[PDB]
């Protein structure tokens, strides 16, 4: 019982740091890119969440796929996801990237991004609001709040 | 019909080219696949290199052997630079069956192929 | 049958094949070479896990839109796994923790589980139901692993009958358990035969048997096609290596006794061609040095 | 200690080497192309071996030419 | 027709005309067809093999500088033994006149190479020989642009549809990046839109 107290307590603790700040890694192909850069403005901040633009891949924490991919840029996508630390999470921005969008029926277009990573959140709008980005990094948070890890580690 | 050609005179210059395209072919294999770290044999990858000029055997107009001549010599570039990527020369391998054989019954428990 | 239930046009990446297949455990390496297959072919996925979403997620993109689905068991409810088995059209038992834990002993997870889901899975009325063992797992000594395996056999004969045995020998891909195990060393010499054998020729016998009839009640057994010596695999796996939780109970699994059985087709006379070691060994064989 | 006959027998045991062909069956009364049934795919292969074996450039006409493997080495004794 | 209804220049009509009338008098070599559109940009459609001479003689000649190089494209249109066009396109910088060479071409049978005379054409054949297969005789560099080098079939034909053959995925069997046949998960419905009634009475072509 003071076993699952403690559990529950460290686990808490790891993932409120995980959730802390979450520094991406800013892909961003299309247009999308620009409304990353558009939310990194002074009128909404990244950096008040500890969300810092650094594309250092090896000390990336989740990762946006933003813009439209293409079949001669997936393969260096991937290339470019394996190379993350293995806690790791994926924003799709952008009608493109959530689902092909508006070059759906299209050749030298994946459709979407589902068939190359796992994807975790999905903003749509084209391009979604840095405003609606940002609400979605917070519903990003949250999933990084429900998350028990070190729970199951305990009852595994 | 006086048409223009492209380089040869008959067929005769064009399987001097293809023959050409085809020595270069076999000894270009061991260096990309020593590069690339692939996962096949040497062989296999020169038979299956082998079988996809047996492919397109029935040719005779000498325009379209040579043009085929220098596709064949494009692609021999861009797989000498390092250019191409792994996903591409696993991409002309086919390990992603789809086994469709065309066996009649088999046709005909999934069907619907004229 | 209701519709949409039939094959559709071609196969594969939503061209809707048959089967809905509910798949126990599947985060686990030959599970997760099996749901691949399963999104190849294109059918209905549901597994069910009591682990972080994280290991589901990343094993997620595979399916298509929609494709596979995610629930949720515990390990000593009915309840949950029969609301994993409501609507299934095969089922299939792909289950075990190779080391006791301080909450689940070797007993009642391969005593209690297969016995559970099996009598859920009858009460539900499924058909093609797959449960996978071990190869050699016998009563005899030395093998509390093994016996408890031949215990659930036998749970699996007696209730729901119209199931299907099956057991491969070593199996090994390229999250291997005992290729890692022979590359995390630093040892013993001693006399042993083993076969290995390749794991997609393996599943791809599974999806085989899953998806065709007459091979119910059968139980079948897979066959590394050499069958060599353990000393020379040592040998090899060391020089291809290129440098010149490990229990007692672990050791013993894989030092111990391996054999063949005739009673039981192997891969041929399901309809399945196998490969032998060396070209996939070559391929998993990479991190030598820098 | 250039022979003709050293070079005809290294000639010899790297035919022996090639695979897509069994039994050897091989002379010099060869003429290999349909009688002893080789493709021009399969000639051109043998040609590069030989010049990769022990060969100067060897431009594909001669080469092409060539079409028996008593001709073979008396080229080479021609050419080296 | 005073409100609503762009103008045109007249002037430049007469201009152009008499430029064309110009050029085709003074080329009778390989010059076909000169026309001037109802909007007043000139055209002038060309035969393939004065590509190097009426390009060196627009380049230079001093009654037309014509320096400034706009596009090359290659319209694929069916129902004709020569199938695509090379289009130049050409602009004065001391004149501010526009003119479209519309040279045609086959299938098969190569035109040119520009970039002798018109460096900024070298992407543009790279280009349009990747996309089409019009081939370019006499030209350095015929590589492959705007797409992957996997991927062949010069897929801005006609014959080449929409959604083209091939597909990526991802696949932990092979533990990478795999391409197979295309599988639509919607149909891309196509609509028929063309009405009848005859929009436009003046370019009635002639019946059989
Ligand atoms: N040497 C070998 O590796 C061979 C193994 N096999 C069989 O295959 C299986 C092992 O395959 P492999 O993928 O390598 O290993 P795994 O241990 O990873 O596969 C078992 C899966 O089921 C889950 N699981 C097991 N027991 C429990 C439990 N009590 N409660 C909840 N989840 C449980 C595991 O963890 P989680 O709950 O986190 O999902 C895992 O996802 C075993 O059943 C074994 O009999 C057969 C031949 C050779
Ligand atoms: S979703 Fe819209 S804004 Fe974003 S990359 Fe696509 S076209 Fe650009």
């Amino acid at each position: 019982s003071r076993g699952e107290y403690v559990v529950a307590k460290l686990d808490d603790l790891i993932n409120w740091a995980r959730r802390s700040s979450l520094w991406p890694m800013t892909f961003g192909l299309a247009c999308c890119a620009v409304e990353m850069m558009h939310m990194a403005a002074p009128r909404y901040d990244m950096d008040r969440f500890g969300v810092v633009f650094r594309a250092s891949p090896r000390q990336s924490d989740v990762m946006i796929v933003a813009g439209t991919l293409t079949n001669k840029m997936a393969p260096a996508l991937r290339k470019v996801y394996d190379q993350m630390p293995e806690p790791r999470y994926v924003v799709s921005m952008g009608s493109c990237a959530n689902g092909g969008g508006y070059y759906h029926y299209s050749y030298s277009v994946v459709r979407g991004c589902d068939r190359i990573v796992p994807v975790d959140i999905y903003v749509p709008g084209c391009p979604p609001t840095a405003e609606a980005l940002l609400y979605g990094i917070l519903q990003l948070q949250k999933k990084i709040k429900r998350e028990k890890r070190l729970r199951i580690w305990y009852r595994r | 019909t006086s048409v223009k050609p492209i380089f040869s005179r008959d067929m005769n210059e064009a399987k001097r080219r293809v023959r050409e395209l085809y020595r270069a072919w076999y000894r270009e294999v061991p260096n990309t696949v020593h590069l690339f770290q692939l996962d096949i044999s040497v062989k296999q990858g020169r038979d299956k290199v082998r079988e996809m000029f047996k492919k397109n055997a029935h040719v005779t107009d000498p325009r379209v052997v040579d043009l085929l001549v220098i596709k064949g010599k494009m692609e021999l570039e861009e797989t000498i630079n390092v250019w191409k990527q792994r996903t591409h020369v696993m991409r002309f391998f086919h390990e992603t069956e789809a086994p469709r054989p065309k066996d009649f019954l088999s046709k005909f428990y999934v069907g619907h192929d004229p | 049958l209701h519709h949409a239930v039939i094959p559709h046009g071609k196969g594969g990446r939503s061209s809707v094949s048959g089967i809905v297949a509910t798949v126990f455990g599947a985060t686990g390496f030959l599970g997760r070479y099996l749901v691949n297959h399963l999104g190849r072919m294109g059918s209905q996925v549901i597994v069910p896990y009591r682990c972080e979403p994280y290991d589901t997620m990343h094993l997620r993109p595979m399916g298509d839109l929609g494709q596979i689905i995610f629930m949720d068991w515990n390990g000593r409810d009915k309840d949950s796994i029969r609301r994993a088995v409501e609507h299934s059209n095969v089922v299939i038992n792909l289950v075990g923790r190779e080391w006791e834990t301080k909450n689940f002993d070797f007993e009642d997870v391969f005593v209690k589980i297969p016995q559970a889901i099996a009598q859920v899975s009858k009460e539900a009325g499924v058909e093609k139901f797959i449960h996978i063992s071990h190869l050699n797992a016998d009563i005899k000594s030395s093998s509390k692993y093994l016996r408890n395996k031949a215990v659930g056999e036998k749970e699996v004969r007696e209730t729901f009958p119209e199931a299907t045995i099956i057991k491969p020998a070593d199996i090994f891909g390229r999250e291997d358990r005992f290729l890692n195990y022979f590359a995390n060393i630093r040892s013993l010499g001693k006399k042993t035969v083993k076969q290995p054998v390749y794991i997609v020729d393996v599943t791809k016998g599974i999806i085989n048997a899953i998806k065709d009839p007459d091979a119910r009640g059968k139980t079948f057994a897979f066959v590394g096609p050499n069958r060599y010596l353990l000393f020379d695999l040592v040998q090899y796996v060391f020089a291809v290596a290129h440098r010149p939780w490990t229990t007692r109970d672990k050791v013993e699994r894989i030092h111990t006794t391996d054999r063949t059985l005739p009673h039981l087709p192997g891969l041929e006379d399901l309809g399945v061609q196998a490969t032998p070691l060396e070209l996939k060994a070559i391929e998993v064989l990479r991190r030598h040095r820098t | 200690p250039l022979t003709l006959e050293g070079i005809k027998d290294r000639v010899l045991y790297v035919l022996k080497l090639y695979d897509k062909i069994d039994p050897e069956k091989l002379s010099v009364n060869s003429h290999f192309m349909k009688d002893l049934g080789l493709d021009s795919l399969d000639q051109v292969e043998i040609i590069m071996a030989m010049e990769d074996e022990f060969g100067f450039e060897i431009p594909d006409i001669d080469a092409e030419k060539l079409m028996c493997p008593q001709e073979i080495v008396d080229y080479i004794a021609d050419k080296k | 027709t005073r409100p609503t209804v762009r103008p045109r220049n007249d002037v430049a009509h007469k201009q152009l005309s008499a430029f064309g009338e110009y050029v085709a008098e003074i080329l009778p070599k390989y010059v076909q067809q000169v026309q001037v559109s109802c909007f007043s940009e000139l055209e002038i459609c060309i035969h393939p093999d004065g590509v190097i001479p009426v390009l060196t003689f627009l380049r230079d000649h001093s009654n037309a500088q014509f320096k400034s190089l706009a596009d090359l494209t290659a319209v694929d249109i069916p129902t004709r033994q020569n199938r695509f066009e090379i289009v130049y396109n050409l602009l004065s910088l001391r004149f501010n006149s526009r003119i479209r060479v519309k040279t045609y071409t086959d299938e098969l049978t190569p035109v040119e190479s520009s970039v002798s005379v018109y460096k900024a054409a070298n992407w543009y054949e790279r280009e349009i020989w990747d996309m089409f297969g019009v081939f370019f005789a006499n030209h350095p560099d015929l590589r492959r642009i705007l797409t992957d080098y996997g991927f062949e079939g010069h897929p801005f034909r006609k014959d080449f549809p929409l959604s083209g053959y091939v597909e990526l995925r991802y696949d932990d069997e092979v533990k990478r990046v795999v391409a197979e046949p295309v599988e639509l998960a919607q149909e891309f419905r196509k609509f028929d839109l063309n009405s009848p009634w005859e929009a436009f009475p003046a370019y009635r072509q002639p019946p059989e």
